[PDB]
């Protein structure tokens, strides 16, 4: 009107996306023996 | 019908101009008594 007229504009960011993963470790296996004592 | 369309179209970059300056915009009544009398006069001949 008195200020001329103003200017549209468009900014926007880059947003990265959500994603729900789960995963797994396990418990590692174990060995048990017996033997006897040789002469 | 071709003339009065370019003149409206020059009518039409004036008044982006005149929009753009801030003026006040000019009214024109001469291409409107045109449009209307071509157009009554169009649409009957084009119907004939």
């Amino acid at each position: 009107r008195n200020k001329f007229n103003y200017n549209t504009r468009e900014c926007q960011t880059i947003n990265p996306s959500i994603r729900e993963r789960g995963v797994s470790t396990e418990p590692p296996p174990s060995d048990t023996i017996c033997g006897n004592i040789t002469q | 019908e071709d003339e009065y369309d370019v003149k409206y179209q020059m009518y039409k970059i004036n008044a982006r101009g005149e929009n753009l300056f801030g003026l006040q915009n000019q009214k024109y009544p001469e291409l409107e008594k045109t449009d209307a009398e071509i157009k009554n006069l169009n649409k009957l001949y084009n119907l004939y």
